[PDB]
């Protein structure tokens, strides 16, 4: 199974990467963009709650 | 008299316009109940939603 170079080669750099991932590795700022188009498309579809806010409705009657 | 007695079987009879508006009003409330349910449970859920999304 271990013969194969390519698996192992695969395995041991994605090690690497999980090591480094003590933190995410190479984010670039091109990540922090495209993150916030699409977290303001996200929330634009849903709205502007908080994150976590437990809202009510106030209720009414006719 | 025939007119009388006739009138007098309608006068028995009223009470249903009294009755289909008590109707009315009950289960107007009762749905507006199971409607306000349904937007708690709705709005929950898209606030939850909303985390899996992201």
């Amino acid at each position: 199974d271990p013969v194969q170079k390519l698996f192992v080669d695969k395995i041991r750099e994605y090690r690497t990467k999980r090591q480094t991932s003590g933190g995410p590795v190479d984010a670039g700022p091109e990540y922090q963009q495209d993150l916030d188009r699409e977290l303001f498309k996200l929330k634009q579809m849903y709205g502007k709650a908080d994150m976590n806010t437990f809202p009510n409705f106030t209720f009414e009657d006719p | 008299i025939d007119m009388e007695k006739s009138q007098q079987a309608l006068v028995q009879k009223r009470h249903y316009l009294f009755d289909v508006q008590r109707n009315n009003i009950a289960m107007a409330l009762e749905v507006t109940y199971r409607e306000r349910l349904h937007r708690v449970y709705r709005e929950v859920k898209n606030r939850l939603d909303y985390h899996i999304s992201v």
